[PDB]
């Protein structure tokens, strides 16, 4: 996994790769990693999937019944507060290892977050088994003062530096956008340099190439009339 | 200390009246009048802001309450009853459905939510019953659009169109010579104003009075772009500009 | 009659024990007012120190809740300094879990919840105390937010509170009717100190030495209380023109 | 202190009667009158709804006939918001058993377990009864089709065929007039809605005051099907049995 | 369980003809780092008893308070407070060892060896030890550590049993413990050259010494 | 009257009617005397029978080595009290190695009676209690009301007719309090003052309950031949 | 980590290094380990990340709670609260913190709290991996009563040597001042301190 | 009516009529007062003399909290005792978080808010005490007094019981007549000329006197009982007095 945030002129970037794996093997191609805890507060996560995954939506959810409650839209440094004394309480039982980002009243923000409930503040950060390749790209091209074009550039340039060298992660990249005073912009796949080439060869079967012992019609329909 | 109130405080009397629940319902009787509408692409909910004194900010106080993007409520009764219930309905909306199943609950079930919280101040130990009545308008895909009230024993009915509080009695005339299956949305806004005036003694206008629809989609009130499933709340709540447009058309 | 000693219905639908915490309410014989400014909100309250025995620096019915949300309160001094110590108590807890300063009119609600709790629940009384909170909101600017036993709370341009509670409220009415707007048009927080007391001078009809008024001042980051000599400034200046 | 305010809901009278238990039949008996009748091939349940209103939402309107399973249905009598209670706590005991055992609750099983917690509300606890009477139509593959009905002392006992909530003495004199053993579902249908029809408190009974369901082995082969009636199909029967 | 952090090293004390003297170095060791150069690890409790303390400073520092508790709580309601029904170093013994007992039997213990010296109202000598395991015993002559090993031996020299202990003056008693002190300054690692005396007699009261320094070294053989 | 019905409320004159009839309950009871000396401390009880082939009630209980107590009407709360002076006694001892002081005593029994005055659901103490003791401040006497008041005495009576014995003891104070090193003597002073208070009866061999405790003289109690020599 | 805290004439000051560490690999090179607690009582950082922030979080809590009860609360109360937690938690924490705060009564003061929780008062204090490398070099070098600018001439010089020689401190220096004047923040950069 | 039958309840009024029966029990107690001077304040207390019975000296009324509080109070003994005993709680656990004593304000609303609780539910009975209390802290001197309701005010001299009438009279005079302030030495003599003064109202038993105080020159900030030589010249002084 390759996770990025990078701050700008006007608000904060995110991205990640779309790798997920169990071992060596690659169980899903185009994963989506990056988590939406408010409208416009999005995280990325890295570890266990299902951690980051759980952890961002009970969260989120508190998140939301929060600013019903408050009548104010939710802030970045509530998430932030909210998920490092919940991780901290599980001793890093709870394999979560997070990038939040976001636009507020208060103006934009971008924090890291990691397992044993521990936090950072910075204008570029990287995440997951690519950290170390995307953080020579951002070490390498950050500046101050970025434009937002400029860092959606950036942001995407470091997660292909973790999909071209990082065995951990591959295929595509996705970015969120978070700018003050406009919605935010989810950019599913907004690269995409890994599609797999044509086969040399059909694998479709003739009909009736496979034994069957028995058919059966499965009844999926409720009990019925008359 | 410790609460040494374990008994119930709503009892049956001989007569096999429920005197709690009875006295619930004439608080409710005296208090301000609001209403719904259902029509074919949507739902009207509105009632009067009877503001306590004019030094008051009346918008600083919500008597039409969003639940969930698609659920709104509104009450007659105890205002402070419905503040802490509509707490309780935005919770348990969470807890028991949407940590669950990963999505907001159908109207119906967040109704017998609330319902079965209210049915229990009628029975648990050392408490009164809720003071107040609700209506709940809201939208979801398999059962389209709907109207339910709530009352203070916890039973609920689903409405075509519907009045509680004050002045009740006459607005439901009202609504039943004005409502058929074939309405417009913007047709139920117009029939419920309508009805609302005749409750209201003083000021008449989009400060004194509060009203919110369920109706399409609001994709400029998402906060977000990108996914295409999501679309937005169909709950919204009407300016005091867009009221006023309504109210020369009326 | 049982339905008159707890907080259950009447067969009007009406809670008596609630209704009589709302006369233990002004069991203190204290006015209290609240205004905003541009960049403030002013809240003064009369003080009586009856006895000569007495410490006379020790009488308040103002409290800083944090550093941001003050509040005054109508009723008696003990059940007002439990809800001061509630008060205090739900601020510090909600800036450790949320990482920001509670605004005032969502503490205003929670108190009111509080509140309201005590209205349905039979075991507990209701507070006999009245309580405006006070602040100059981050998201919101000057804030006036107040609670009653009921559980009620709203929003106010400016409010009053107390045994002549209606005597002051209509003198503020008039003056914003006049001026159109939702505040006091004055930079200084000083002199909108000054137009707090001189409308209460003219509501009650009494006049004030600097050992009768409590002040209580809310600007951008800190809420704070005047000395006796910052009040005597503020009635000398008042005199003078 | 509390003792005070304590209304001593689980106490004899000096007859050896439970007050609140028979306040809460007294209550129930204005609710109203729902029926159901046993037949050899299937059950019928009849239920009036209470005075309604002409923009009440019909097609949608649940108040008096629930499931609690495929097998088993109630009608309820009293308190609505009362009776949902009770209702979700006899659907998890219905899963509770077939998580455990791989079978269908039996019928007499589930009533009891529902008499038995109305019961614990008369003897300990200080709370309040519910204000609910059931009857209990259902199917199982020991006893075959049975009625059952409830009350808020817990008590159950079984029937042929059975009314209440109110006019049940009216009710129930003209059930025993007319059923005989025989008898079949259609013919049942019809007795049901005769008997509302001549008990109703209204002027006339119409599609928009009642809520019918069958329990039928009219399901195609050795199978039961529950038929909660719509408001049109509810209008068709009413036709048909010569009533409007 | 845990383990040691902040360290204190021995003890050591004796019984003379009317009363007893207590010492121990002012150091905090951090493992082998001598960190804290100023720590006071002999406690006066009133005017009658002296409690020394070695192992875990932060432990120290919580019994500390439990006996500082223990005089606040001894004259609630108590108008002999300062006379009949003051606390006698016996009390204050028998409190602590029963916390260091407790403590060891949920096997979270106070990571100490403490040893409590006093005159009793009689004018009795009070010489007791107790550790984090609760163990405790009485002799003419205690020490913890590596007192136990070094200081021991040479008190042991002057009182051997029970009729030595008032053939012994206080000279000869402080001047014994004096240069045990000087012995453990040159054998022990964690030892400091700095430390503190106190002397309880039932005659003179408690007289408590601070500042003292190890002198009169011998190094000069070390050119050869 | 309307204010009587729990502990838990005051009457309009600011009286708590529940203790008042608690402390009647000590008014029925058996007389029993305690007097003290500097060096002694002693306990005098008429004991009560139910009728001629019943026992007599014991009315003396020991509490440690170095104190006890007498009784005067619910026998088993004087039994729940004085079970909690032995574990205070005893807590005291196994903790500090340290002999309760009696006048702590008095108020740890002060707290554990006021604790069931101001609760809903409990009921006041029906008992009156004489605590004596030798402490290290010397010879000690203590009277317990289960209102919570506890009050040093050189001497007191409480029970049925105790004015008497305590009228006796009020002109007999300079007397008494001089009697030291000399237990019989005060013992005898205690005799003379309980029969102060004796009406239609007097004190048999079966009837007469004694206790003693002073320097060098452990909390021991006498009934049966051992009091003859007193009779 | 490379921390310290010196009492000087007219206060007392604060400083760090901004490295935080995962193993070799920097996570983070420019992180504030100069934490406030309250106005004018901050704290330096050293242990585990996770549990050196959870405690700060928990003091400034309870110190903000204090104040609206009991007014501005001393040093050593805020000393204490921290004392409280690392002691009671002993068994599950790993952290050194150092406090130092400025009363108008008592004027600077420092209190460092070891891993076992026990604390000490001093005129000066360092703690931290780096520290150990410059025991010697601030033995010889701190005096009582210098001025601001020696202070900090101080601080810099010290924390210099001790990012010098320690792996696990680097980045930048920062200092905070706190006297009766207020509270001031300093950087320096590595150009700066390395050719000292 | 019923009103008056339950704590916490409300009467039509607003009142809470069983705190106000409890005033009544502390009416009926003995008088004590409390005098704030220069850098302390001094408690002091009648005692009535039931009986001669009773060893003099021996049944002490007036507490000390931590080291640096006094207590006194008039009404049931036991209520004020078991308020004492809490308070001791506090301040134990204020000193175990904070390290510093607790202060006498922060003190005075502990007790404060422990004493409105008793007000707040009909399960339990209000304090049938009033308490007067202070010390000194970093601030300097503190006087303060404690009703059954909970309400506490700070004050220049203090006093309850039967005699409060004439004891509050005497304490507005030395309030008028010293501007600038008491010594505490002249405090301790003024508090037994006052005691003695309202002893009038009980003339009926004699008395026994008890006296405590807190001063920063003369007892270091600590809490002690004034006692022999400096007890009797007091004696002396208020017998004069009265003469
Ligand atoms: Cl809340
Ligand atoms: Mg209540
Ligand atoms: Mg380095």
């Amino acid at each position: 996994t390759t996770i990025v945030g990078v701050k700008f002129n006007n608000g904060v970037v995110i991205a990640a790769d779309t790798r997920s794996t169990q071992g060596p093997i690659v169980a899903d191609k185009n994963c989506a990693k990056l988590h939406r805890i408010s409208p416009k507060i999005w995280c990325a996560g890295a570890g266990t999937a299902a951690d980051t995954e759980a952890v961002t939506q009970l969260i989120g959810s508190n998140i939301e019944l929060h600013s019903l409650y408050t009548s104010r839209e939710p802030r970045v440094v509530s998430a932030l507060q909210m998920l490092k004394q919940h991780l901290f309480k599980y001793q890093g039982h709870i394999g979560a290892y997070l990038i939040v980002a976001g636009v507020d009243p208060t103006g934009s923000h971008l924090f890291s977050i990691h397992a044993h409930g521990s936090t950072d503040v910075g204008y570029y950060l990287s995440l997951g088994s690519g950290s170390l390749a995307a953080m020579a790209v951002l070490e390498s091209h950050w500046k101050q003062d970025l434009t937002k074009e400029e860092a959606i550039k950036l942001a995407s340039d470091a997660i292909q530096a973790g999909i071209w060298n990082d065995l951990g992660s591959g295929s595509n990249v996705d970015v969120c956008v978070m700018e003050i005073g406009k919605d935010a912009e989810y950019l599913r796949n907004y690269l995409t340099p890994n599609v797999r080439e044509e086969k040399q060869k059909s694998y479709k079967f003739p009909r009736g190439t496979t034994a069957v012992l028995k058919e059966s019609i499965v009844n999926i329909c409720d009990i019925q009339e008359e | 200390m410790t609460d040494r109130y374990s008994f119930s405080l709503t009892t049956f009397s001989p007569s096999g009246k429920l005197g709690q629940i009875d006295y619930a319902l004439t608080a409710v009787k005296q208090g301000v009048t609001s209403l719904g509408i259902k029509a074919t692409n949507g739902v009207v909910i509105a009632t009067e802001k009877k503001s306590s004194s004019p030094l008051a900010m009346s918008e600083t106080l919500s008597k039409v309450s969003l639940l969930t993007p698609d659920i709104g409520a509104v009450y007659s009764g105890m205002g402070p009853d419905y503040r802490v219930l509509v707490d309780k309905s935005r919770k348990v909306a969470h807890t028991s459905y949407k940590r669950i199943y990963g999505e907001y609950p159908p109207t119906k079930l967040l109704v017998s939510e609330v319902a079965k919280i209210m049915q229990e101040a009628t029975q648990s130990g050392g408490v009164r019953p809720f003071g107040v009545s609700l209506l709940i308008a809201g939208h979801d895909e398999f059962n389209g659009f709907s109207l339910y009230q709530v009352d203070p024993s916890g039973s609920y009915f689903p409405w075509k169109a519907t009045a509680i509080g004050k002045g009740s009695v006459a607005a439901k005339t009202f609504l039943e010579k004005r409502w058929n299956d074939e309405l417009e949305l913007e047709d139920a806004i117009h029939i419920a104003l309508l009805t609302l005036k005749e409750s209201v003694e003083g000021e008449f206008n989009g400060d004194t009075i509060e009203l919110a629809i369920i109706g399409d989609e609001n994709p400029d009130l998402l906060g977000y772009t990108g996914i295409p499933t999501d679309k937005g709340p169909r709950f919204r709540k009407l300016t005091s500009q867009e009221i006023n447009d309504r109210l020369e058309a009326l | 009659g049982y339905d008159r000693h707890i907080t259950i219905f009447s067969p009007e639908g009406r809670l008596y024990q609630v209704e009589y915490a709302f006369k233990a309410t002004n069991q203190t014989n204290i006015n209290s007012l609240a205004v905003r400014g541009k960049d403030c909100t002013v809240v003064i309250s009369q003080k009586k120190v009856p006895d000569k025995l007495l410490d006379p620096t020790t009488v308040s019915y103002i409290f800083c809740i944090s550093r941001t949300i003050g509040m005054v309160v109508n009723g008696p001094i003990p059940d007002a300094r439990n809800a001061a110590l509630r008060a205090k108590a739900e601020a510090a807890e909600f800036r450790y879990k949320y990482g920001y300063d509670m605004p005032c009119d969502v503490l205003a609600k929670r108190m009111a919840n509080l509140s309201q709790i005590y209205t349905q629940r039979a075991y507990m009384r209701p507070l006999g105390v009245i309580l405006t909170f006070v602040s100059v909101d981050e998201e919101l600017g000057p804030s006036i937010y107040k609670t009653d036993p009921a559980g009620y709370y709203v929003g106010y341009k400016a409010t009053a509170t107390g045994p002549k509670q209606q005597e002051i409220t209509t003198n503020l009415e008039n003056h914003f009717k006049k001026s159109k707007i939702d505040h006091i048009n004055e930079e200084s927080w000083e002199k909108v100190v000054e137009f707090a007391i001189t409308h209460m001078i003219d509501a009650l009809g009494t006049e004030f030495s600097k050992n009768d008024l409590e002040v209580g001042v809310a600007t951008k980051d800190k809420f704070f209380t005047l000395s006796a000599e910052n009040i005597e400034e503020r009635l000398v200046a008042i005199a003078e023109q | 202190g509390s003792r005070r305010y304590d209304s001593r809901t689980t106490i004899f009278s000096p007859e050896g009667r439970l007050y609140q238990v028979e306040y809460a039949l007294e209550s129930i008996s204005h609710a109203g009158t729902a029926i159901g009748i046993m037949a050899s091939d299937g059950i019928v349940l009849a239920a009036e709804r209470k005075v309604t209103s002409t923009l009440l939402e019909q097609d949608t309107s649940t108040e008096k006939l629930y499931k609690l399973n495929d097998k088993i249905a109630v009608a309820v009598a009293g308190l609505t918001a009362d009776a949902e209670i009770l209702i979700n706590t006899a659907r998890i005991h219905a899963q509770n058993y077939l998580k455990t055992y791989n079978e269908d609750i039996p019928v007499e099983i589930l009533v009891r377990r529902l008499s038995d917690i109305k019961q614990g509300y008369t003897q300990h606890g200080g709370l309040r009864p519910f204000g609910v009477s059931f009857i209990y139509a259902g199917y199982d593959d020991r006893y075959g089709y049975q009625l059952y009905t409830s009350n808020p002392s817990g008590n159950y006992t079984g029937w042929k065929a059975i009314s209440v909530g109110a006019n049940t003495s009216a009710a129930q004199t003209l059930l025993q007039m007319d059923y005989k053993d025989d008898m079949k579902v259609d013919d049942a249908i019809e007795l049901a809605l005769k008997t509302l029809s001549k008990t109703t408190d209204s002027s006339a009974l119409t599609y928009d005051r009642l809520e019918f369901a069958t329990i039928r082995k009219g399901a195609n082969d050795g199978e039961v099907y529950q038929k909660i009636f719509k408001p049109q199909e509810i209008k068709d029967i009413l036709v048909k049995t010569g009533i409007t | 369980t845990q383990q040691p952090i902040v360290t204190g090293t021995s003890v050591i004390s004796m019984k003379y003809d009317n009363g007893v003297i207590i010492a121990a170095d002012n150091l905090g060791s951090y493992g082998s780092l001598l960190r804290f150069n100023g720590v006071e690890r002999l406690i006066p409790v009133g005017d009658n008893t002296v409690v020394g303390i070695s192992g875990d400073i932060s432990d120290m520092q919580h019994i500390e308070r439990l006996l500082k508790d223990l005089v606040t709580e001894n004259a609630y309601d108590n108008p002999l407070a300062d006379a009949e029904e003051a606390l006698e170093p016996s009390y204050i013994f028998e409190y602590l060892a029963t916390v260091m007992y407790q403590r060891r039997s949920k096997m979270n213990p106070l990571w100490n060896a403490i040893i409590v010296a006093g005159v009793q109202s009689n004018g009795d000598q009070f010489l007791r030890y107790v550790n984090l395991l609760g163990v405790t015993y009485s002799s003419p002559t205690l020490a913890t550590g590596f007192g136990a090993h070094m200081a021991n031996p040479l008190l042991r020299k002057v009182v051997d049993r029970e009729s030595d202990i008032p053939k012994t003056t206080v000279q000869v008693a402080e001047e014994a413990i004096v240069n045990a002190m000087r012995v453990l300054y040159y054998r022990d690692a964690r030892s400091s050259r700095n430390f503190s005396l106190a002397i309880i007699d039932k005659n003179t009261g408690l007289t408590f010494k601070k500042n003292l320094q190890v002198e009169n070294m011998k190094w000069d053989f070390a050119k050869d | 009257n309307n204010y009587d019905g729990d502990t838990v409320t005051f009457s309009p004159t600011g009286r708590l009617f529940q203790v008042e009839y608690a402390l009647e309950a000590i008014k029925q009871g058996s007389v029993t005397v305690g007097l003290r000396s500097n060096t002694h401390a002693v306990l005098v009880a008429l004991k009560r029978n139910a009728d001629e082939l019943s026992s007599y009630q014991k009315k003396i209980i020991k509490c440690d080595e170095h104190m006890g107590l007498s009784l005067a009407g619910l026998a088993p709360d004087a039994r729940v009290l004085s079970n909690y002076l032995r574990q205070q006694c005893n807590y005291s001892s196994l903790v500090f190695n340290r002999k309760l002081a009696v006048e702590r005593a008095g108020h740890l029994l002060c707290d554990k009676a006021q604790k069931n005055t101001q609760s809903y659901g409990g009921r006041p103490y029906g008992v009156g209690l004489l605590i004596i003791g030798y402490d290290k401040s010397g010879a000690h006497l203590l009277e317990f009301q289960p209102s919570g008041n506890v009050t040093e005495l050189y001497g007191t009576a409480i029970g049925a007719r105790s004015q008497g014995a305590k009228t006796y003891l009020e002109r007999t104070l300079d007397t008494f309090i001089k009697i030291d090193g000399n237990p019989d003597e005060l013992i005898k002073a205690g005799v003379e003052a309980i029969s102060q208070s004796l009406r239609d009866e007097s004190l048999t061999v079966d009837n007469l309950s004694i206790a003693i405790v002073g320097k060098d003289t452990p909390f021991t109690i006498y009934d049966g031949e051992a009091v003859a020599k007193y009779i | 980590t490379s921390i310290m805290a010196v009492t000087f004439k007219d206060g007392v000051i604060l400083g760090a290094d901004s490295r935080t560490t995962t193993g070799a690999y920097i996570a983070n090179r420019v992180t504030d380990k100069l934490t406030r607690v309250h106005d004018k009582i901050w704290c330096c950082r050293s242990g585990s990340a996770a549990d050196t922030q959870a405690i700060a979080d928990i003091v400034q809590y309870h110190l903000e709670l204090y104040t609206s009860q009991y007014g501005t609360p001393s040093t050593e109360t805020a000393a204490s609260v921290f004392k409280e937690l690392c002691y009671e938690n002993k068994d599950n924490l790993t952290a050194g913190i150092i406090v130092a705060g400025y009363d108008d009564k008592n004027k600077g003061e420092v209190y460092t709290i070891p891993l076992g929780g026990s604390v000490h008062k001093l005129p000066y204090a360092i703690a931290g991996s780096g520290s150990t490398f410059i025991y010697g070099y601030c033995d010889k070098n701190f005096r009582e009563n210098m001025s601001k600018e020696e202070t900090v001439d101080f601080i810099k010089h010290s924390l210099s040597q001790a990012i010098k020689w320690d792996g696990s401190s680097g980045g930048v220096i920062r200092m905070v001042v706190l006297t009766a004047a207020g509270v001031e923040r300093l950087i320096f950069y590595p150009d700066e301190y390395e050719q000292l | 009516t019923g009103y008056d039958l339950s704590n916490s309840v409300f009467s039509p009024d607003g009142r809470n009529f069983q705190v106000e029966y409890a005033v009544k029990a502390v009416e009926n107690g003995t008088t004590s007062i409390g005098i704030k001077c220069n850098d302390g304040v001094v408690f002091a207390v009648e005692k009535l003399i039931t009986s001669k019975l009773l060893v003099p000296q021996k049944n002490v009324k007036i507490q000390v909290v931590d080291r640096h509080i006094g207590c006194v109070y008039s009404g049931l003994i036991p209520d004020g005792r078991h308020l004492v005993n809490r308070g001791r709680e506090e301040a134990a656990s204020f000193k175990k978080l904070y390290k510093t004593p607790i202060p006498i304000p922060a003190f005075a609303d502990r007790l404060g808010q422990y004493v409105q609780a008793h007000t707040l539910y009909n399960s339990v009975r209000p304090f049938g005490v009033s308490t007067i209390f202070g010390g000194v802290d970093k601030n300097g001197a503190h006087l303060y007094m404690l009703e059954p309701s909970g309400s506490y005010w700070g004050y220049k001299g203090a006093a309850t019981g039967k005699g409060r009438q004439s004891a509050k009279a005497e304490l507005e005079k030395l309030v008028d007549h010293h501007p600038e302030g008491l010594s505490a030495r002249e405090a301790v003599k003024q508090a037994a000329k006052i005691i003695y003064l309202a002893h009038e109202d009980n003339k009926e038993k004699d008395f026994e006197l008890e006296i405590s105080w807190c001063s920063l020159s003369e007892t270091n900030g600590l809490h002690k009982f004034v006692k022999g030589d400096l007890l009797q010249e007091a004696i002396d002084f208020a017998q004069k007095e009265i003469n």
